[PDB]
RNA sequence: CCAUCAUUUAGUUGGGCACUCUAGCGAGACUGCCGGUGACAAACCGGAGGAAGGUGGGGAUGACGUCAAAUCAUCAUGCCCCUUAUGACCUGGGCUACACACGUGCUACAAUGGGAAGUACAACGAGUCGCUAGACCGCGAGGUCAUGCAAAUCUCUUAAAGCUUCUCUCAGUUCGGAUUGCAGGCUGCAACUCGCCUGCAUGAAGCCGGAAUCGCUAGUAAUCGCGGAUCAGCACGCCGCGGUG
């Protein structure tokens, strides 16, 4: 509702961490905020042969997961913009901002 | 109304099940039935629980299955179908209990390891 | 195995007739997984022997039964470098394990226009103790109650 | 020669369907990976070590 | 399948309609094997290069729609 | 005689009956029974005069007789009597369209 | 997502978070109770309850050592060798050659089948100069105008075996689809050597395979499709997923 956000990660704690953060810094000063709805966690998949010349059939799997967190604003005022658009922390996890 | 729901699960496939007192009858996705599991006697399977305890009728039964083929999807309105009459009395918790009826089926389909053809099978082999 | 015996398969009787028989010769039948054709085979089958000079698909197949199982088959075994052949007696899973292989084996080499028609005949000729199925019986019991020459003391 | 042809890789190619990617580390032009630019046992050796952040071993 | 114009090169091309003029040469030496047979290069002797040598090849008109390298062949078996 | 060039055979519908001339595949009977209007009805051959007629009419305005084996034969012959690589290998029984012979010529060469 | 309500082509729009689902945090399985065997012991056999019972099912995890096993061509590096050439730049050709022998696969030898019409049911994944909705043109592969989407929102994606009708009749055949002729499409500066696909025509061997030999103990074997890494294009190979069983 002409606010929300979308945060992505590699690990789960430092998400819901700051899903918390932003959370609780916009229910100080506001109210309605819906909860940090959790998405469908995307996982990529990498097969290597794990020999540098031969034997092909023996192989080693890796691979990347991204996890995924919702969260949409309800009657935003001219103060959860301020005390939105400035907190920051922390570092590896993705933030965008949508009207 | 006065109705009874329960929850089914089988092999990728997961169905939700509604009891209502009625003739005897059962619609799935808008269809029936006889139409929806054409194949010959899986409905057999289906009618099992009425079969078995609170003998038989009668309830129509309205059932929303999505997932699954359709043997898989068969066994889990069964799986519904039971838990919903476990819910009208709680006294059939044992003729149900003796004839399976009750349980969740855990085999699903084994993943694939490297190296080899299948989940097990291997390649041919030459001893020279 | 190595450890010792398993345990024995338990299976589900199919609801038509409510026959756990009738469910071993479906899956005997069967062949890649594809059971709905299967059905459909001993269904019709079924009917075509009982509307044409028939009282019911149970009682015949029983009788067909009864008279292909065996009751004497032997085993070829190796004792030190030599090896013969000896009788023994069946047990019963054995039995019907046999029976039901060899009909379906030699309904299926008949030579008609439809599996049906090769089934439904092939089990009415052995209600009447005809067939090449029973002639397999008997061969069995012939090689058997001969060779207990070398088998008196095995 | 594998010094001339790290160099030949990275002029402008002659056509469209003659740029070929290499690893950036090593010079393998064989199994590379377009999302890292990592050959098949360069990327098995910074896996380890935790440094390409995201990948881990799997299993299930 | 070259429907958008069948395809030569600018080298070969521009030799041919340099002689179009008189009686031809036997040397139009080119690589080039990659080139059709326009129905004007009847009657010249191109020079087709197979890899090693230029093999001479006598430009027929049962030959116009085929390819420059399908008359100089680079295997040498027997 | 029967209805082109030789023989069409009895006892099977003219669909079928149809594809034993050279040249004749499965649509192209499709194509001239229906440019007339005749069934198959049922199994058999049992048509008139009118229409054997009506199916020999039109197959005239193609090319199925021993006018087509000789297109064919004359075209390989053109192929292996310029070059020809296409040719010079129809002149060995070697596959002409690149096989990577290692097995396959067993057909190509018996 | 749609159970209690109105509404339309519809979960769409008003409404709701009940149910399914998604994903964080917790519970639950321990021979833990009950009977017998056994040196009363460890352990084994049977029962109750429960979704699950005896390391519930599967993965990752590979000791001291063996084969002077494999790799100076992923990368490094001691010693030796070349240096107006064993270094370097370009076009065209092999790496795809074919009297044959060996290994690993795919398609079949048909009626539990081939052909025509109708009706159904999944899961894992991928996408910005990419995935293409829809409408039209072409028998077809495809083409044109155009639309949504950086993604639980749009697209790839109506899965195939299956089921129901109508045929065909035991034949080298309405089985099989190798090989060859002609005409096209797509990517690419360019498909002769040497690509994939389409249509019409042709219609080979093959009627279940000796000695010998391989895989597999349950959602497994057998069978059926779908996705993506690499990649303009190019898969019967490889890695995964689910259906019938
Ligand atoms: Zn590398």
């Amino acid at each position: 509702q002409k606010i929300r956000i979308r945060l992505k990660a590699y690990e789960h704690r430092i998400l819901d961490q700051s899903a918390d953060k932003i959370v609780e810094t916009a229910k100080r000063t506001g109210a309605d905020v819906s909860g940090p709805i959790p998405l469908p966690t995307e996982r990529s998949l990498y097969t290597v042969i794990r020999a540098t010349h031969k034997y092909k059939d023996s192989r080693e799997q890796f691979e990347m997961r991204t996890h995924k967190r919702l969260i949409d604003i309800v009657n935003p005022t001219p103060k959860t913009v301020d005390a939105l658009m400035k907190l920051d922390l922390p570092s590896g996890v993705n933030i965008e901002i949508k009207l | 109304q006065v109705q009874y729901s329960g929850t089914g699960r089988r092999k990728n496939a997961v169905a939700r099940v509604r009891l209502v007192p009625g003739t005897g009858k059962i619609t799935v996705n808008k269809k029936d039935v006889e139409e929806y599991i054409p194949h010959a006697d899986l409905r057999e399977v289906i009618n099992q629980p009425f079969g078995v305890t609170e003998t038989k009728g009668a309830y129509d039964v309205i059932v929303n299955v999505n997932g699954g083929g359709y043997a898989g999807q068969s066994g889990a309105i069964r799986h519904g179908i039971a838990r919903a009459l476990l819910q009208v009395d709680p006294d059939f918790r044992s003729a149900l209990k003796r004839a399976g009826l009750l349980t969740r089926d855990a085999r699903m389909v084994e993943r694939k390891k490297p190296g080899l053809k299948k989940a097990r099978k291997a390649s041919q082999f030459s001893k020279r | 195995p190595r450890k010792g015996p398993v345990a024995k398969r338990d299976v589900l009787p199919d609801p038509i007739y409510n026959s756990k028989l009738v469910t071993r010769l479906i899956n005997r039948v069967m062949v890649d997984g594809k059971r709905g054709i299967a059905a459909n085979i001993i269904y019709n089958s079924f009917d075509i022997i009982k509307e044409s000079t028939g009282n019911d698909p149970l009682e015949v197949f029983e009788q067909a039964m009864k008279n292909v199982m065996p009751v004497l088959e032997v085993k070829a075994r190796r004792v030190g470098g030599s090896n013969y052949q000896v009788p023994v007696e069946v047990r019963p899973e054995r039995r019907t394990t046999l029976g039901l292989r060899w009909v379906v084996n030699y309904a299926r080499l008949r030579g008609e226009h439809t599996m049906e028609e090769r089934l439904a005949k092939e089990i009415m000729d052995a209600a009447n103790n005809t067939g090449a199925s029973v002639k397999k019986r008997e061969d069995t019991h012939k090689m058997a109650d001969a060779n207990r020459a070398f088998a008196h003391y095995r | 020669a594998k010094k001339s042809m790290i160099a030949k890789n990275k002029r402008p190619a002659k056509h469209s369907t003659q740029a070929y990617t290499r690893c950036e580390r090593c010079g393998r032009p064989h199994s590379v990976y377009r999302k890292f630019h990592l050959c098949r046992i360069c990327f098995r050796e910074l896996a380890y070590k935790g440094q390409i952040p995201g990948v881990k071993k799997a299993s299930w | 399948s070259l429907k958008k114009g069948p395809f030569v090169d600018d080298h070969l091309m521009k030799k041919v309609e340099a002689q179009q003029g008189a009686e031809k040469k036997k040397v139009i030496k080119t690589w080039s094997r990659r080139s059709t047979i326009f129905p004007s290069f009847v009657g010249f002797t191109i020079a087709v290069y197979d890899g090693r040598k230029h093999v001479p090849v006598y430009i027929q008109e049962d030959m116009v729609g085929h390819k420059l390298g399908e008359f100089a062949p680079t295997r040498t078996y027997r | 005689a029967r209805i082109a060039g030789v023989d069409i055979p009895r006892d099977k519908r003219v669909v079928v009956s149809l594809t034993y001339i050279y040249g004749i595949g499965n649509t192209t009977a499709k194509k001239v029974l229906a440019n007339v209007g005749v069934s198959e009805d049922v199994r058999v051959r049992d048509l008139t005069n009118e229409q054997t007629d009506a199916i020999r009419a039109e197959i005239d305005k193609l090319k199925v007789e021993g006018d087509l084996r000789r297109e064919v034969n004359l075209n390989i012959k053109r192929l292996m009597e310029i070059g020809s690589y296409r040719g010079i290998r129809h002149r060995r029984g070697l596959p002409t369209r690149g096989q990577n012979t290692k097995n396959n010529a067993r057909t190509r060469k018996g």
